[PDB]
DNA sequence: AACTATGAAACAAATTTTCCT
DNA sequence: TTAGGAAAATTTGTTTCATAG
Protein backbone atom coordinates (compact mmCIF):
# COMPACT_ATOMS: atom_id res chain seq x y z
CA UNK A 1 0.00 0.00 0.00
CA UNK A 2 1.52 3.29 -1.23
CA UNK A 3 1.51 6.34 1.06
CA UNK A 4 -0.93 9.14 0.09
CA UNK A 5 0.87 12.40 -0.60
CA UNK A 6 -1.57 14.30 1.64
CA UNK A 7 -0.21 12.46 4.68
CA UNK A 8 2.40 14.61 6.42
CA UNK A 9 5.55 12.92 7.64
CA UNK A 10 8.49 13.70 9.86
CA UNK A 11 11.97 14.50 8.59
CA UNK A 12 13.41 11.86 10.92
CA UNK A 13 12.42 8.67 12.75
CA UNK A 14 14.81 7.38 15.41
CA UNK A 15 18.09 7.53 13.47
CA UNK A 16 16.65 8.18 10.03
CA UNK A 17 16.63 11.84 8.99
CA UNK A 18 16.02 13.37 5.55
CA UNK A 19 17.15 16.98 5.49
CA UNK A 20 17.43 19.69 2.88
CA UNK A 21 21.02 20.95 2.92
CA UNK A 22 20.59 23.94 0.62
CA UNK A 23 17.15 25.46 0.15
CA UNK A 24 16.12 26.91 -3.26
CA UNK A 25 16.05 30.58 -4.28
CA UNK A 26 13.22 32.69 -2.84
CA UNK A 27 11.60 32.79 -6.31
CA UNK A 28 11.32 30.73 -9.51
CA UNK A 29 9.28 31.87 -12.51
CA UNK A 30 7.29 28.85 -13.55
CA UNK A 31 6.39 28.23 -17.16
CA UNK A 32 2.93 27.57 -18.59
CA UNK A 33 2.10 24.56 -20.80
CA UNK A 34 1.59 26.86 -23.77
CA UNK A 35 5.23 27.86 -23.44
CA UNK A 36 8.82 26.67 -23.27
CA UNK A 37 10.58 25.38 -20.19
CA UNK A 38 11.74 28.08 -17.87
CA UNK A 39 14.66 26.15 -16.43
CA UNK A 40 15.22 24.24 -13.21
CA UNK A 41 14.69 25.53 -9.66
CA UNK A 42 17.97 27.04 -8.44
CA UNK A 43 19.96 27.90 -5.31
CA UNK A 44 20.95 31.42 -4.02
CA UNK A 45 24.69 31.36 -4.71
CA UNK A 46 24.41 29.59 -8.06
CA UNK A 47 23.82 25.87 -7.51
CA UNK A 48 20.60 23.93 -7.01
CA UNK A 49 19.03 22.66 -3.77
CA UNK A 50 20.58 19.62 -2.09
CA UNK A 51 18.80 16.86 -0.19
CA UNK A 52 20.41 14.32 2.13
CA UNK A 53 19.32 11.29 4.13
CA UNK A 54 20.89 10.41 7.48
CA UNK A 55 21.73 7.03 8.91
CA UNK A 56 21.59 4.70 5.92
CA UNK A 57 24.44 2.23 5.71
CA UNK A 58 22.83 -0.61 3.70
CA UNK A 59 24.40 -0.55 0.22
CA UNK A 60 21.11 -0.64 -1.69
CA UNK A 61 20.42 2.69 -3.48
CA UNK A 62 17.19 4.57 -2.72
CA UNK A 63 14.61 6.75 -4.40
CA UNK A 64 13.85 10.34 -3.40
CA UNK A 65 10.50 11.32 -4.86
CA UNK A 66 10.15 15.08 -5.50
CA UNK A 67 6.76 16.77 -5.84
CA UNK A 68 5.37 20.30 -5.72
CA UNK A 69 3.14 21.05 -2.78
CA UNK A 70 1.50 24.02 -1.05
CA UNK A 71 3.08 26.41 1.44
CA UNK A 72 0.58 28.89 2.81
CA UNK A 73 -0.47 27.41 6.19
CA UNK A 74 -2.46 24.29 7.07
CA UNK A 75 -1.39 20.73 6.25
CA UNK A 76 1.20 20.46 3.51
CA UNK A 77 -0.30 18.76 0.46
CA UNK A 78 0.47 18.67 -3.25
CA UNK A 79 -0.25 22.01 -4.96
CA UNK A 80 -3.33 21.88 -7.21
CA UNK A 81 -1.97 24.65 -9.45
CA UNK A 82 1.58 23.49 -10.01
CA UNK A 83 3.37 20.40 -11.25
CA UNK A 84 7.02 19.45 -11.28
CA UNK A 85 8.68 19.44 -14.65
CA UNK A 86 11.22 16.81 -15.54
CA UNK A 87 14.38 18.37 -16.88
CA UNK A 88 17.04 16.15 -18.46
CA UNK A 89 19.46 16.10 -21.37
CA UNK A 90 22.91 17.59 -22.00
CA UNK A 91 23.67 19.12 -18.60
CA UNK A 92 21.81 18.04 -15.42
CA UNK A 93 23.84 15.91 -13.04
CA UNK A 94 20.94 14.19 -11.26
CA UNK A 95 18.74 11.77 -13.21
CA UNK A 96 15.04 11.00 -12.90
CA UNK A 97 11.95 9.31 -14.33
CA UNK A 98 8.49 10.77 -13.81
CA UNK A 99 5.19 9.24 -12.73
CA UNK A 100 1.76 10.58 -11.74
CA UNK A 101 0.09 9.63 -8.51
CA UNK A 102 -3.55 10.41 -7.77
CA UNK A 103 -3.51 13.66 -9.71
CA UNK A 104 -0.04 15.00 -8.89
CA UNK A 105 3.19 14.63 -10.83
CA UNK A 106 6.05 13.05 -8.89
CA UNK A 107 9.68 12.87 -9.94
CA UNK A 108 11.95 10.26 -8.42
CA UNK A 109 15.70 10.53 -8.30
CA UNK A 110 18.55 8.20 -7.22
CA UNK A 111 19.69 8.35 -3.61
CA UNK A 112 22.96 6.36 -3.72
CA UNK A 113 25.46 5.37 -0.97
CA UNK A 114 28.44 6.17 -3.20
CA UNK A 115 27.44 9.77 -2.33
CA UNK A 116 26.51 9.27 1.32
CA UNK A 117 22.90 9.45 0.11
CA UNK A 118 22.98 13.14 -0.87
CA UNK A 119 21.56 14.36 -4.18
CA UNK A 120 21.44 17.73 -5.90
CA UNK A 121 17.93 18.48 -7.19
CA UNK A 122 19.20 19.84 -10.49
CA UNK A 123 16.40 18.32 -12.58
CA UNK A 124 13.10 19.81 -11.45
CA UNK A 125 11.45 22.87 -12.97
CA UNK A 126 8.00 24.18 -12.15
CA UNK A 127 4.96 24.13 -14.44
CA UNK A 128 1.88 26.30 -13.83
CA UNK A 129 -1.63 24.98 -14.43
CA UNK A 130 -4.29 27.39 -15.62
CA UNK A 131 -6.25 28.43 -12.49
CA UNK A 132 -9.31 28.16 -14.72
CA UNK A 133 -8.82 24.47 -15.55
CA UNK A 134 -7.91 23.48 -11.96
CA UNK A 135 -10.54 25.43 -9.99
CA UNK A 136 -13.40 23.79 -11.87
CA UNK A 137 -11.97 20.25 -11.58
CA UNK A 138 -13.55 17.40 -9.61
CA UNK A 139 -14.77 18.38 -6.14
CA UNK A 140 -11.90 20.83 -5.54
CA UNK A 141 -12.26 24.24 -3.92
CA UNK A 142 -8.73 25.59 -3.45
CA UNK A 143 -8.09 29.23 -4.33
CA UNK A 144 -5.68 29.69 -7.22
CA UNK A 145 -5.59 33.47 -7.48
CA UNK A 146 -2.85 35.04 -5.35
CA UNK A 147 -1.83 31.44 -4.63
CA UNK A 148 1.51 31.23 -6.39
CA UNK A 149 3.84 30.11 -3.64
CA UNK A 150 4.99 26.50 -3.47
CA UNK A 151 7.41 24.15 -1.73
CA UNK A 152 9.81 21.55 -3.08
CA UNK A 153 8.63 18.46 -1.14
CA UNK A 154 10.99 15.43 -0.87
CA UNK A 155 10.13 11.88 0.15
CA UNK A 156 11.95 8.63 0.71
CA UNK A 157 10.77 5.26 2.00
CA UNK A 158 13.46 3.41 3.92
CA UNK A 159 13.40 -0.41 3.58
CA UNK A 160 14.24 -2.19 6.87
CA UNK A 161 15.07 -5.85 7.57
CA UNK A 162 11.81 -6.49 9.46
CA UNK A 163 10.14 -5.59 6.17
CA UNK A 164 9.00 -2.34 7.80
CA UNK A 165 9.25 0.95 5.88
CA UNK A 166 9.16 4.23 7.81
CA UNK A 167 8.29 7.16 5.55
CA UNK A 168 10.17 10.47 5.71
CA UNK A 169 9.06 13.77 4.16
CA UNK A 170 10.70 17.20 3.97
CA UNK A 171 9.47 20.57 2.69
CA UNK A 172 11.63 23.33 1.23
CA UNK A 173 11.23 27.02 2.06
CA UNK A 174 8.36 28.76 0.33
CA UNK A 175 9.16 29.70 -3.28
CA UNK A 176 7.50 32.53 -5.16
CA UNK A 177 6.52 31.30 -8.61
CA UNK A 178 4.80 34.38 -9.99
CA UNK A 179 6.74 36.77 -12.24
CA UNK A 180 4.71 39.79 -11.02
CA UNK A 181 5.03 38.88 -7.33
CA UNK A 182 8.76 38.20 -7.64
CA UNK A 183 9.13 41.71 -9.03
CA UNK A 184 6.78 43.78 -6.83
CA UNK A 185 6.88 41.88 -3.50
CA UNK A 186 9.46 42.86 -0.82
CA UNK A 187 12.24 40.31 -0.40
CA UNK A 188 14.63 39.86 2.52
CA UNK A 189 17.84 38.04 1.60
CA UNK A 190 20.53 38.45 4.27
CA UNK A 191 19.74 39.87 7.74
CA UNK A 192 22.48 41.25 9.96
CA UNK A 193 21.71 40.86 13.68
CA UNK A 194 19.50 38.36 15.52
CA UNK A 195 19.59 39.22 19.24
CA UNK A 196 18.78 42.23 21.42
CA UNK A 197 17.38 42.94 24.89
CA UNK A 198 13.61 43.48 25.18
CA UNK A 199 14.46 47.16 25.54
CA UNK A 200 15.36 47.53 21.89
CA UNK A 201 17.27 50.34 20.24
CA UNK A 202 19.77 48.78 17.86
CA UNK A 203 20.53 48.66 14.14
CA UNK A 204 20.03 45.61 11.89
CA UNK A 205 20.96 46.23 8.23
CA UNK A 206 18.56 44.23 6.02
CA UNK A 207 19.37 43.30 2.42
CA UNK A 208 17.19 41.95 -0.36
CA UNK A 209 15.26 43.02 -3.44
CA UNK A 210 12.30 45.33 -3.98
CA UNK A 211 13.56 47.45 -1.08
CA UNK A 212 12.27 50.82 -2.29
CA UNK A 213 12.48 53.94 -0.11
CA UNK A 214 8.89 53.77 1.18
CA UNK A 215 9.50 50.40 2.86
CA UNK A 216 8.44 49.99 6.49
CA UNK A 217 9.55 46.99 8.58
CA UNK A 218 6.92 45.66 10.97
CA UNK A 219 7.31 43.39 13.99
CA UNK A 220 4.93 40.67 15.22
CA UNK A 221 4.48 37.75 17.65
CA UNK A 222 2.49 34.61 16.72
CA UNK A 223 1.31 31.65 18.80
CA UNK A 224 1.67 27.86 18.76
CA UNK A 225 -1.80 28.00 17.16
CA UNK A 226 -1.75 31.06 14.90
CA UNK A 227 -3.12 34.07 16.77
CA UNK A 228 -1.73 37.61 16.76
CA UNK A 229 -0.77 39.68 19.78
CA UNK A 230 1.79 42.20 18.56
CA UNK A 231 2.36 44.52 15.59
CA UNK A 232 4.71 47.40 16.38
CA UNK A 233 5.82 49.85 13.71
CA UNK A 234 9.63 49.66 13.63
CA UNK A 235 10.64 53.08 12.24
CA UNK A 236 13.28 53.07 9.48
CA UNK A 237 15.57 55.28 7.36
CA UNK A 238 18.27 56.62 9.71
CA UNK A 239 18.92 58.87 6.70
CA UNK A 240 19.22 57.38 3.21
CA UNK A 241 20.33 53.77 2.53
CA UNK A 242 21.63 51.42 -0.16
CA UNK A 243 19.12 50.88 -3.06
CA UNK A 244 18.27 47.45 -1.61
CA UNK A 245 19.57 47.72 1.98
CA UNK A 246 17.55 48.79 5.02
CA UNK A 247 18.63 50.05 8.45
CA UNK A 248 15.79 49.66 10.94
CA UNK A 249 15.56 50.36 14.66
CA UNK A 250 14.56 47.25 16.62
CA UNK A 251 11.36 48.14 18.54
CA UNK A 252 10.63 47.46 22.20
CA UNK A 253 9.19 44.02 22.94
CA UNK A 254 5.63 43.51 24.27
CA UNK A 255 6.28 44.03 28.00
CA UNK A 256 10.06 43.71 28.50
CA UNK A 257 9.17 41.69 31.61
CA UNK A 258 10.43 38.31 30.40
CA UNK A 259 12.71 35.80 32.14
CA UNK A 260 12.99 33.51 29.12
CA UNK A 261 14.15 34.71 25.66
CA UNK A 262 11.58 35.05 22.88
CA UNK A 263 11.98 34.34 19.16
CA UNK A 264 9.95 36.70 16.96
CA UNK A 265 8.81 37.39 13.38
CA UNK A 266 9.15 40.60 11.35
CA UNK A 267 8.31 41.30 7.72
CA UNK A 268 8.58 44.12 5.18
CA UNK A 269 5.48 45.73 3.66
CA UNK A 270 5.99 48.12 0.73
CA UNK A 271 2.64 48.87 -0.86
CA UNK A 272 -0.63 48.73 1.09
CA UNK A 273 -0.59 44.97 0.34
CA UNK A 274 2.87 44.20 -1.09
CA UNK A 275 4.08 42.33 2.01
CA UNK A 276 7.24 40.27 2.41
CA UNK A 277 7.70 36.83 3.93
CA UNK A 278 8.00 36.63 7.76
CA UNK A 279 11.48 36.62 9.30
CA UNK A 280 13.10 35.50 12.55
CA UNK A 281 14.60 37.47 15.46
CA UNK A 282 15.45 36.68 19.07
CA UNK A 283 14.94 38.81 22.18
CA UNK A 284 16.66 38.15 25.49
CA UNK A 285 15.60 37.81 29.15
CA UNK A 286 15.27 40.65 31.65
CA UNK B 1 -20.32 20.16 -14.11
CA UNK B 2 -20.74 21.68 -10.61
CA UNK B 3 -22.22 19.21 -8.06
CA UNK B 4 -25.23 20.51 -6.16
CA UNK B 5 -25.29 20.74 -2.42
CA UNK B 6 -27.11 17.58 -1.35
CA UNK B 7 -30.48 17.75 0.35
CA UNK B 8 -29.08 17.43 3.87
CA UNK B 9 -26.86 20.42 3.26
CA UNK B 10 -29.78 22.43 1.96
CA UNK B 11 -32.27 21.14 4.55
CA UNK B 12 -29.80 22.03 7.30
CA UNK B 13 -29.34 25.56 6.02
CA UNK B 14 -33.10 25.97 5.91
CA UNK B 15 -33.30 25.04 9.55
CA UNK B 16 -30.52 27.48 10.43
CA UNK B 17 -31.88 30.33 8.24
CA UNK B 18 -34.26 30.46 11.18
CA UNK B 19 -33.07 32.21 14.37
CA UNK B 20 -34.80 29.52 16.44
CA UNK B 21 -32.41 26.92 14.93
CA UNK B 22 -35.53 24.83 14.45
CA UNK B 23 -38.29 24.87 11.81
CA UNK B 24 -41.47 23.07 10.75
CA UNK B 25 -41.77 20.97 7.62
CA UNK B 26 -43.80 23.64 5.87
CA UNK B 27 -41.33 26.39 6.75
CA UNK B 28 -38.52 24.27 5.32
CA UNK B 29 -40.56 23.93 2.12
CA UNK B 30 -40.90 27.71 1.95
CA UNK B 31 -37.17 28.15 2.44
CA UNK B 32 -36.71 25.98 -0.64
CA UNK B 33 -39.42 27.81 -2.55
CA UNK B 34 -37.82 31.18 -1.82
CA UNK B 35 -34.56 29.77 -3.11
CA UNK B 36 -36.24 28.56 -6.30
CA UNK B 37 -37.79 31.99 -6.65
CA UNK B 38 -34.39 33.58 -6.46
CA UNK B 39 -32.24 31.57 -8.84
CA UNK B 40 -35.09 31.53 -11.33
CA UNK B 41 -35.45 35.31 -11.43
CA UNK B 42 -31.74 36.15 -11.42
CA UNK B 43 -30.11 33.76 -13.88
CA UNK B 44 -28.60 36.65 -15.84
CA UNK B 45 -25.53 38.63 -14.76
CA UNK B 46 -25.50 37.57 -11.10
CA UNK B 47 -21.68 37.43 -10.85
CA UNK B 48 -21.78 41.15 -11.49
CA UNK B 49 -24.45 41.67 -8.81
CA UNK B 50 -22.10 39.89 -6.43
CA UNK B 51 -19.19 42.26 -6.99
CA UNK B 52 -21.59 45.16 -6.78
CA UNK B 53 -23.21 44.05 -3.57
CA UNK B 54 -19.93 43.36 -1.80
CA UNK B 55 -18.91 46.97 -2.49
CA UNK B 56 -22.13 48.82 -1.98
CA UNK B 57 -23.06 47.27 1.33
CA UNK B 58 -20.90 48.30 4.25
CA UNK B 59 -21.45 44.98 6.04
CA UNK B 60 -19.05 43.28 3.61
CA UNK B 61 -15.54 44.31 4.57
CA UNK B 62 -12.68 43.17 2.42
CA UNK B 63 -9.71 42.25 4.62
CA UNK B 64 -6.11 41.62 3.73
CA UNK B 65 -4.37 38.31 4.39
CA UNK B 66 -0.88 36.87 4.29
CA UNK B 67 -2.10 35.13 1.13
CA UNK B 68 -4.65 37.38 -0.55
CA UNK B 69 -7.61 39.60 0.27
CA UNK B 70 -10.87 37.91 1.21
CA UNK B 71 -14.39 39.01 2.02
CA UNK B 72 -15.95 38.94 5.45
CA UNK B 73 -19.18 40.06 7.04
CA UNK B 74 -19.46 42.61 9.82
CA UNK B 75 -22.48 41.18 11.63
CA UNK B 76 -22.70 44.40 13.62
CA UNK B 77 -22.51 46.76 10.64
CA UNK B 78 -25.87 45.24 9.80
CA UNK B 79 -29.09 45.76 11.81
CA UNK B 80 -30.95 49.07 12.25
CA UNK B 81 -29.76 52.61 12.98
CA UNK B 82 -33.26 54.08 12.80
CA UNK C 1 -42.40 36.27 8.10
CA UNK C 2 -41.04 35.06 4.75
CA UNK C 3 -38.99 37.80 3.06
CA UNK C 4 -37.62 36.99 -0.41
CA UNK C 5 -33.92 36.26 -0.84
CA UNK C 6 -31.67 39.19 -1.60
CA UNK C 7 -28.11 39.23 -2.90
CA UNK C 8 -27.05 40.60 0.48
CA UNK C 9 -28.67 37.74 2.37
CA UNK C 10 -27.33 34.96 0.17
CA UNK C 11 -23.88 36.56 0.12
CA UNK C 12 -23.84 36.82 3.91
CA UNK C 13 -24.81 33.16 4.09
CA UNK C 14 -22.21 31.94 1.57
CA UNK C 15 -19.50 33.67 3.58
CA UNK C 16 -20.65 32.84 7.12
CA UNK C 17 -21.12 29.22 6.09
CA UNK C 18 -17.39 29.00 5.53
CA UNK C 19 -14.88 27.36 7.88
CA UNK C 20 -13.33 30.67 8.99
CA UNK C 21 -16.23 32.97 8.02
CA UNK C 22 -14.47 34.55 5.01
CA UNK C 23 -14.12 33.75 1.29
CA UNK C 24 -12.77 35.00 -2.06
CA UNK C 25 -14.97 36.56 -4.69
CA UNK C 26 -14.40 33.44 -6.68
CA UNK C 27 -15.43 31.17 -3.81
CA UNK C 28 -18.68 33.09 -3.48
CA UNK C 29 -19.22 32.55 -7.21
CA UNK C 30 -18.71 28.82 -6.63
CA UNK C 31 -21.20 28.70 -3.83
CA UNK C 32 -23.86 30.42 -5.95
CA UNK C 33 -23.17 28.01 -8.78
CA UNK C 34 -23.81 24.88 -6.73
CA UNK C 35 -27.02 26.54 -5.69
CA UNK C 36 -27.92 27.26 -9.35
CA UNK C 37 -26.91 23.69 -10.13
CA UNK C 38 -29.69 22.49 -7.84
CA UNK C 39 -32.46 25.02 -8.15
CA UNK C 40 -32.83 24.29 -11.88
CA UNK C 41 -32.51 20.50 -11.58
CA UNK C 42 -34.86 19.97 -8.64
CA UNK C 43 -37.31 17.22 -9.48
CA UNK C 44 -41.02 18.01 -9.57
CA UNK C 45 -40.91 15.80 -6.50
CA UNK C 46 -38.57 17.54 -4.06
CA UNK C 47 -40.84 17.77 -1.01
CA UNK C 48 -40.86 13.98 -0.93
CA UNK C 49 -37.09 14.21 -1.13
CA UNK C 50 -37.08 16.56 1.86
CA UNK C 51 -39.42 14.50 3.98
CA UNK C 52 -37.31 11.50 3.02
CA UNK C 53 -34.08 13.11 4.16
CA UNK C 54 -35.47 14.47 7.42
CA UNK C 55 -36.12 11.14 8.99
CA UNK C 56 -33.73 9.02 6.99
CA UNK C 57 -30.77 10.94 8.36
CA UNK C 58 -29.92 10.85 12.06
CA UNK C 59 -28.85 14.47 11.89
CA UNK C 60 -32.38 15.84 11.66
CA UNK C 61 -34.30 15.35 14.89
CA UNK C 62 -37.97 16.23 15.31
CA UNK C 63 -38.83 17.78 18.66
CA UNK C 64 -42.21 18.55 20.25
CA UNK C 65 -40.96 21.95 21.33
CA UNK C 66 -42.81 25.29 21.14
CA UNK C 67 -45.93 25.84 19.01
CA UNK C 68 -45.85 22.51 17.18
CA UNK C 69 -43.51 19.70 16.11
CA UNK C 70 -40.44 21.24 14.55
CA UNK C 71 -37.29 20.01 12.88
CA UNK C 72 -33.76 20.59 14.18
CA UNK C 73 -30.16 19.74 13.46
CA UNK C 74 -28.07 17.61 15.75
CA UNK C 75 -24.93 19.51 14.81
CA UNK C 76 -22.30 17.01 15.94
CA UNK C 77 -24.14 14.10 14.29
CA UNK C 78 -24.28 16.11 11.07
CA UNK C 79 -20.60 16.97 11.34
CA UNK C 80 -19.85 13.25 11.60
CA UNK C 81 -21.56 12.39 8.28
CA UNK C 82 -19.04 14.45 6.25
C1' DA D 1 -39.48 60.60 3.99
C1' DA D 2 -35.99 57.86 5.30
C1' DC D 3 -34.32 52.98 3.89
C1' DT D 4 -34.13 49.13 0.94
C1' DA D 5 -33.66 46.26 -3.29
C1' DT D 6 -32.04 45.42 -8.37
C1' DG D 7 -29.09 46.31 -12.40
C1' DA D 8 -26.31 48.44 -16.50
C1' DA D 9 -22.15 51.15 -17.48
C1' DA D 10 -17.87 52.90 -16.89
C1' DC D 11 -13.84 53.20 -14.38
C1' DA D 12 -9.68 51.85 -11.85
C1' DA D 13 -6.57 48.45 -10.86
C1' DA D 14 -4.76 44.02 -9.34
C1' DT D 15 -3.39 39.39 -11.55
C1' DT D 16 -2.76 35.81 -14.97
C1' DT D 17 -1.68 33.99 -19.80
C1' DT D 18 -0.24 34.40 -24.09
C1' DC D 19 3.15 36.46 -27.18
C1' DC D 20 7.43 38.29 -28.84
C1' DT D 21 12.40 38.83 -29.03
C1' DT E 1 16.21 25.33 -24.31
C1' DT E 2 16.24 29.15 -21.24
C1' DA E 3 15.03 33.77 -20.17
C1' DG E 4 13.30 38.54 -19.80
C1' DG E 5 9.81 41.72 -20.98
C1' DA E 6 5.51 42.97 -21.61
C1' DA E 7 0.85 43.07 -24.51
C1' DA E 8 -3.42 40.72 -24.17
C1' DA E 9 -6.87 38.69 -21.13
C1' DT E 10 -9.09 38.02 -16.91
C1' DT E 11 -10.70 39.64 -12.69
C1' DT E 12 -11.94 42.46 -8.85
C1' DG E 13 -13.43 46.31 -6.40
C1' DT E 14 -15.86 51.37 -6.67
C1' DT E 15 -19.25 54.73 -8.04
C1' DT E 16 -22.90 56.82 -10.37
C1' DC E 17 -27.46 57.01 -12.30
C1' DA E 18 -32.30 55.12 -12.58
C1' DT E 19 -36.14 52.29 -11.13
C1' DA E 20 -39.63 50.69 -7.33
C1' DG E 21 -41.78 49.35 -2.79
MG1 LIG F 1 -18.33 47.16 1.48
MG1 LIG G 1 -34.04 11.79 11.56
Amino acid sequence: SSVPLEWPLSSQSGSYELRIEVQPKPHHRAHYETEGSRGAVKAPTGGHPVVQLHGYMENKPLGLQIFIGTADERILKPHAFYQVHRITGKTVTTTSYEKIVGNTKVLEIPLEPKNNMRATIDCAGILKLRNADIELRKGETDIGRKNTRVRLVFRVHIPESSGRIVSLQTASNPIECSQRSAHELPMVERQDTDSCLVYGGQQMILTGQNFTSESKVVFTEKTTDGQQIWEMEATVAAAAAAPNMLFVEIPEYRNKHIRTPVKVNFYVINGKRKRSQPQHFTYHPV
Amino acid sequence: MRPPFTYATLIRWAILEAPEKQRTLNEIYHWFTRMFAFFRNHPATWKNAIRHNLSLHKCFVRVESEKGAVWTVDELEFRKKR
